């Protein structure tokens, strides 16, 4: 879990304690269509208020 | 506001290992790097552009574009354009892009300096403007361009301070219609005089 918190923080380049889709793109040459499918799925599953950002609780479910 | 990653770019891992910007196409002498895209470098007679690969279909939207225009002259050229247009702009004499588009260009015209909002219906070759010196500023200049309920507003952070949220009014166009679906883009150009035109980030939001 501490590894997991570390994954979250290490990809939060702007330091807002949220992950967006560009940050997620770095956290996985994979094609852009496959990348899009994966990122869209994460956002669908995690982003409760549909603002394009996920916090740590949402990331960890 | 909903951040829209697929219509956005930023550092510090802006470019992929093959030199591409995810979700965006670049043309001419635009050079992507890890923390910024040099849309046109401070060399003579340059043109470059970066455009979203797909169209956005947002009824209302807002973009925040952070950039620098840097050069040795007290005067520089040519400037940078931020675009929302039905089609990807091919190359041309309008800040690196073609002179006919269907949509809106927000032009940072160095050679003044002035910021001008130009609309086009895909059948023409200035709706509002302001004067701002956006060149050689100590902190990045930012443009926040909002299209909401048929009103286009441009706010500018002039880069005199490190406060990234210090935006001041530039211009507004009321009762404006633009393509329902279109690409976002940036282009830049130089002539005999030449500045580096660098875009650090292009952040797109859908408004509801
Ligand atoms: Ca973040
Ligand atoms: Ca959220
Ligand atoms: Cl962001």
């Amino acid at each position: 879990q501490e590894l997991q918190l570390h994954y979250f923080k290490m990809h939060d380049y702007d330091g807002n304690n949220l992950l967006d889709g560009l940050e997620l793109s770095t956290a996985i040459l994979m094609s852009e269509d496959e990348l899009i499918n994966i990122i869209d799925g994460v956002l669908r599953d995690d982003d409760k208020n549909n603002d394009g950002y996920i916090d740590y609780a949402e990331f960890a479910k | 506001r909903r951040f829209e990653y697929k219509y956005s770019f930023k550092g510090p891992h802006l470019v992929q290992s093959d030199g591409t910007v995810p979700f965006w196409a670049h043309a001419g002498n635009a050079i992507p790097s890890s923390d910024q895209i040099r849309v046109a470098p401070s060399l003579k007679s340059q043109r470059g552009s970066v455009w979203t690969k797909t169209k956005a279909a947002f009824e209302n939207w807002e973009v925040e574009v952070t950039f620098r225009v840097t050069g040795r002259g007290r005067i520089g050229a040519d400037g940078l354009a931020i675009w929302y247009a039905e089609n990807q702009g091919l190359e041309g004499p309008v800040f690196g892009s073609a002179d006919l588009w269907n949509g809106v260009g927000i032009f940072f015209d160095s050679f003044n300096p002035a910021i001008v909002i130009i609309g086009n219906n895909g059948q023409i070759h200035a709706l509002a403007s302001c004067q701002r010196d956006f060149r050689n500023k100590p902190y990045p200049v930012r443009a926040k361009i909002t299209y909401y309920q048929n009103t286009l507003t441009v706010m500018i952070n002039n880069g005199f301070t490190p406060d990234k949220n210090d935006y001041e009014f530039c211009a507004k166009v009321e009762n404006m219609i633009i393509p329902a679906q279109g690409h976002f883009g940036i282009s830049a150009a130089t002539g005999g005089l030449a500045d580096d035109h660098d875009v650090l980030s292009f952040l797109t939001f859908q408004l509801t």
